[PDB]
RNA sequence: GUCAAGUAAUGAAGCGCACAUGGUGGAUGCCUUGGCAGUCAGAGGCGAUGAAAGACGUGACAGCCUGCGAUAAGCUUCGGGGAGGCGGCAAUAUCCUGUGAUCCGGAGAUUUCUGAAUGGGGAAACCCACUUACCAUAAGGUAGGUAUCUUGUACAAGAAGCGAACGAGGGGAAGUGAAACAUCUCAGUACCCUUAGGAAAAGACAUCAAAUGAGAUUCCCCAAGUAGCGGCGAGCGAACGGGGAGAAGCCGAUUAAUGCUAAUGUAGAAGAACAGCGUGGGAAAGCUGACCGUAGUAGGUGAUAGUCCUGUAUUCGAAACAUUAGCGUUAACAUAUUAAGUAGGGCGGGACACGAGAAAUCCUGUCUGAAGAUGGGGGGACCAUCCUCCAAGGCUAAAUACUCCUGACUGACCGAUAGUGAACCAGUACCGUGAGGGAAAGGCGAAAAGAACCCCUGUGAGGGGAGUGAAAUAGAACCUGAAACCGUGUGCGUACAAGCAGUAGGAGCCUCAAUUUAUUGGGGUGACUGCGUACCUUUUGUAUAAUGGGUCAGCGACUUAUAUUCUGUAGCAAGGUUAACCGUUUAGGGGAGCCGUAGGGAAACCGAGUCUUAAUAGGGCGUCUAG
RNA sequence: GGCUCAAACUAGGAGCCGAAGCUGCGGAUUUGAAACUUGUUUUCAAGUGGUAGGGGAGCGUUGUGUAAGCCUGUGAAGGU
RNA sequence: CGGAAGAUCAAGGGUUCCAGUCCAACGUUAAUCGGGGCUGGGUGAGUCGACCCCUAAGGCGAGGCCGAAAGGCGUAGUCG
RNA sequence: CGCUUAACUGCGAGACCCACAAGUCGAGCAGGUACGAAAGUAGGUCUUAGUGAUCCGGUGGUUCUGUAUGGAAGGGCCAU
């Protein structure tokens, strides 16, 4: 930089916040944008997420549905386009966390047609969707 | 970083006081009334330079009126006159020969109620 | 605030404003209204945010001529006015020097020297290479910035 | 000149405006002796050898504060230091001091009374005792002993009480939220009570895990606002595991003394280098020229100083007594030997994120009650298999929590309505029976040089001279001195005229500057004319006879922390980014994790598809980039 | 006030007054439009009453760096 | 006024008592005066009262009983 | 009046209505039928009222899950 003096935050970066209640030539005298007499322009005021004012809401009005997996929160889906931060050829499991793919407490990974594959793979105990098959193995890949 | 307000505010209520000279009793002296009067007499300005230029026509009207009912006819006579000769002299400059030189306006005239 | 905790008179009756507390934002001696606390103010920024600015910065020192390399900057004795005699030659009686392994008695002869700072390159700061009139650096430390940036 | 008619001017009891000049008042500005928040270290107690808090005394000197205790602003000794001193308001007097004072540090001696108060009592600072020894002979003195409880052989050793927060433990609300309210929440919080240590607790597997297994406890970042719990409401809310800090395991890792050794701490010492000239009350600021620097942004000094002072960088001293660590010794306590009224069970409760729920696990008031290594606990109902580990004995450092405090240092913290309630003789005055509540109040000047003397007055207040001072509308109610508010003077207007008091015009008068001399321009006033029912709030609608404001000055209300979403901007970009931590600390490392890159379905599962279906039909949700 | 062949009423006619409407003159501003092109410039067109409220651009105050700078006893802050 | 508005106390207060001196503030005015300021003085007990001995109501209460803790009660006593 | 079970199952292009949650009409396709000789008609009744979300609990089914593993409990899905 030239100096501690031109040194300017390049016109767009930065806002000027807004501050209520100071003056009618400020837009926000007197009521900070809060209207008149009422709940949401007091104190306190907030929105109730999950609030319609009294009738049953709606995620009380729809019935409750399914149940949570355990299996799926374990299993992560690869993407060919990914496997460019892997080390060496093969691709595993522990091969897959090294490479920060998958989380390390994922047991099982499945590889799925998102993008291309540049060099050969193995891949050894990860299910293989049947698009990104054909993609492994028209660069040279292999299964096991 | 606390800010004290006390010299902005002694130059602003300053401000409003110095604007409120010749006021009478707290209009000029206390800021609570001096404040709403200098806004008042804002106020009073704004209209009255409407009513200013509202106010001088019908003065000349008057001159004119004046000065046509002296040697001849009357304004409402004159302003047909005037407006059938094609002269475009304005009532201010009208109402000024009408009082300030009798001899023109009633040449003046003369070229009206030729007209008419 | 010490004390406020009773209501200083009934609600109704008095003829005066209500009142819950002596020690009311309102009052005098009162608790401030959003009174400030500590707070951090470090901000992040990013990795590659820094270095991109240190390399903005030694760019533009280059470009108005305000960076100057020298073989070497070495004090025989820790005297300040050595290292004074050594700036005037160079042409930069307030600058920033900057070495690798900044010598034991090239510290002390600057520590004195007004508008002048030793620094080893590891612990250079973009104020610095900003606020110093020239920034004077070693061969061999535009070779640390040149692999750590 | 006389009369008649018409029509000017002149007035001010008072008042308005402007200006000038004061008073009151104490804003503002500048300032600080005082606070506020922290960082890095240390310490974490005091007390029956009488504490914390007090009462009363104590001086040459009347009071208060500070110190001290009848040896009473103090006594002795050991060190430091070297010329003044007998604490402050706050001076005066008698004096002390190189025969080394005052002053500072270590140790000792003295240490009234009350208070755990402890010889009994009691309305605290008081009353009344008994007893041993000695002395005196009178109506006493000196030195002791005499509380209660606990542990040892009627004898010794302990304890008591007070005082910040942090810990452990025994009890345990309600306001509130759920837009009501009872389950629930608040919350195991506030509060009460017991008790410890520098920390406490916990701690070595009858623990997890289910992978290729790991390997105590504690704390931090993630996992994750996930899995669950829940009038499935409001809300509550993990764990596994990963990354770190710290790592330790034992069978006494106890406590208290003593003596050596080493290092601190509690007083200190030295510590560089500037002159001239001009201005000025004063020089540190100006101009010219020097010097030191391992010392240049310190505080002062008559205005702003590296070279004037105190200081700073740097180098160092301890007779004495604490403190920390190492070795040795001494005496107090402790030293299990593998664990039965135990595990488990019934009933009622409590804790687990988990509200009885399909409810595992832990705790236990009641009633019961094993097996005992060919055995037993756990793996979230339960059974089988497998894995893991051995309860019913006791310990264990560190990483963690905190501040009544001691030191060093810091602050985009305050600057006298702020900051502590308290900058000042403040927990005071004052209020209250009491618990308790709880103020106000800073600034002369560089130096008191704080005004000798004279004059008016009552030998008063107050002032005027004189004098001091740069300044005295800096004169002690003292820096600056705002406004409200109250006077005095000058100019103009105003006693025939009806109202938010102004505004747009506008005659006259007064006052300054030019100008060849009433012509303009600036300022003050405002006869007369037109128009014109304050402001805020709240309302369909307010001059409203609806609200609020006596005025002035000062203060007074959209914040902060985290999460999340969108927008802008910047860096990188199919990638982006680290968190805690480490770090010689804004760097660098740390990739755990998070978001993006794929969706469909309750899910298994499949995947540019997927779900539903008998269906390849139809249809739903997706698809054909930017984060 | 006053008004009676009106200064009333009916039916016509011609003048004129009359608003912040329109036009004239000067100036500002929002949006869009041809370009030395970021207000670099000349214009043109349509706009510019406003509560709740949304959007945009700024002023001043205290403090930090810039600043061991610059100003200041030949007079700072504050006051008037 | 004089069954007090005169005297002696208790309670409560605490120097207000006496003298000299001063008049700013205090005294609802003035003040030379004062329960005001300042400076001195003043309260003498075997017999008056307290203390002391004794006890009432009622407290506290070695041991004792009861109670999560804190504590509640209670005998001998010890205060009152 | 005879025969019957379309008072079906999976759906449904497209619309009406509608803040949402809901509600309404619907040709056509596949499977299995009922009646008719057949083209065909039939997803209740001439239509518009005859109704009540979620939670929770029950029942009939289902490979979906199944806290070390195999089960099971519990849960999910479809129907009620």
């Amino acid at each position: 930089g030239l100096r501690l003096n031109e040194l300017s935050p390049g016109v767009g970066a930065k806002k000027t916040a807004q501050r209520r209640g100071r003056g009618i030539g400020s837009g926000l005298g007197k009521t900070g944008g809060r209207g008149v007499k009422g709940q949401k322009s007091r104190s306190g005021s907030s929105i109730r997420a999950g609030f319609e004012g009294g009738q049953t809401p709606l995620y009380r009005r729809l019935p409750k549905f399914g149940f949570t997996s355990k299996m799926a929160m374990t299993t992560a889906e690869v993407r060919l386009s990914e496997l460019n931060k892997v080390e060496g050829d093969v691709i595993s499991v522990a091969t897959l966390k090294t490479a920060n793919i998958i989380r390390h407490d994922m047991k099982r990974a499945r590889i799925i047609l998102s993008g291309d594959v540049t060099k050969a793979y193995t891949f050894q105990g990860v299910k293989v969707t049947k698009g990104a098959k054909q993609a492994i193995e028209a660069a040279g890949g292999s299964i096991e | 970083a606390r800010v004290k307000r006390g010299v902005q505010a002694n130059r602003r209520h300053k401000k409003i006081l110095k604007r409120a000279k010749g006021y009478y009793g707290a209009r000029s002296r206390v800021y609570r009334v001096a404040v709403q009067a200098v806004t008042k007499a804002g106020q009073y300005a704004y209209r009255d330079r409407r009513n200013k230029k509202r106010t001088f026509r019908r003065l000349w009207i008057a001159r004119i009126n004046a000065g046509a009912r002296l040697n001849g006819l009357s304004y409402s006579r004159f302003i047909n006159g005037m407006k059938k000769a094609n002269i475009t002299i304005d009532r201010r400059v009208l109402a000024d020969i009408a009082m300030h030189d009798a001899a023109t306006f009633g040449a003046l005239v003369e070229k009206a109620k030729a007209e008419l | 605030v010490s004390g406020g905790g009773i209501k200083p008179w009934r609600q109704k009756g008095t003829g005066r404003a209500r009142a819950g507390s002596i020690r009311s934002p309102i009052w005098r001696g009162g608790g401030r209204a959003f009174a400030a606390k500590p707070q951090d103010w470090s901000q992040k920024v990013n990795r590659k945010m820094y270095r991109g600015a240190m390399q903005c910065i030694l760019a533009e020192l280059i470009r108005q001529e305000r960076l100057i390399l020298v073989e070497e900057l070495t004090i025989s004795a820790p005297k300040t006015k050595e290292l004074i005699a050594k700036l005037s030659e160079l042409n930069a009686p307030r600058a920033l020097i900057i070495t690798k392994e900044v010598d034991e008695n090239l510290y002390l002869a600057a520590r004195n020297i007004p508008h002048v700072n030793v620094l080893d390159t590891s612990e250079v700061d973009p104020v610095s290479l900003i606020a110093f009139d020239k920034v004077i650096m070693s061969v061999e430390a535009a070779k640390q910035f040149e692999e750590a940036l």
